[PDB]
């Protein structure tokens, strides 16, 4: 495709945890450097609008976009930069909240049932925050 | 296939 924030959108939707999925999509990036801001304007809002477990693919895909790109410039190490401690908090606490959502799942299931009272499953919760 | 790995772009 030729660069734009249609075509990146559709391919960031696509974009998995396989080596190959982040080694392409990176390829392609590159390949636009000269369209870096929109780029990583793009793949910022994308990410907050991702599925929590799609996350930590996305700070992949920065990964392997920055490194491959110091051969050929400074601007996506540059761009990526204004918006990557953003990124870090989002991915942090979205995945710590996603990993704990199976403990949440078993305290509603829990109250549901009542397989112990109130009081106790607000004290298991608690002991999760 | 492999999951991606932070450490296979080339670069030192």
């Amino acid at each position: 495709s030729s660069f734009s924030e249609s075509a990146l959108e559709k391919k960031l939707s696509e974009l998995s945890n396989s080596q190959h999925s982040v080694q392409t999509l990176s390829l392609w990036l590159i390949h636009h450097r000269k369209h870096a801001g929109p780029i990583v304007s793009v793949w910022h809002r994308e990410l907050r609008k991702a599925k929590s477990n799609r996350k930590l693919t996305f700070l992949y895909l920065a990964n392997d976009v920055i490194q491959n790109s110091k051969r050929k410039g400074p601007e996506f190490t540059r761009e990526f930069e204004s918006v990557l401690v953003d990124a870090f908090s989002h991915v942090a606490r979205e995945a710590d909240e996603g990993c704990k959502k199976p403990l949440e799942r078993l305290l509603n299931i829990w109250q549901e049932r009542s397989v112990y009272g109130g009081e106790f499953i607000q004290q298991l919760k608690l002991s999760m925050e | 296939s492999p999951s991606y790995s932070p450490t296979s772009p080339s670069y030192s």
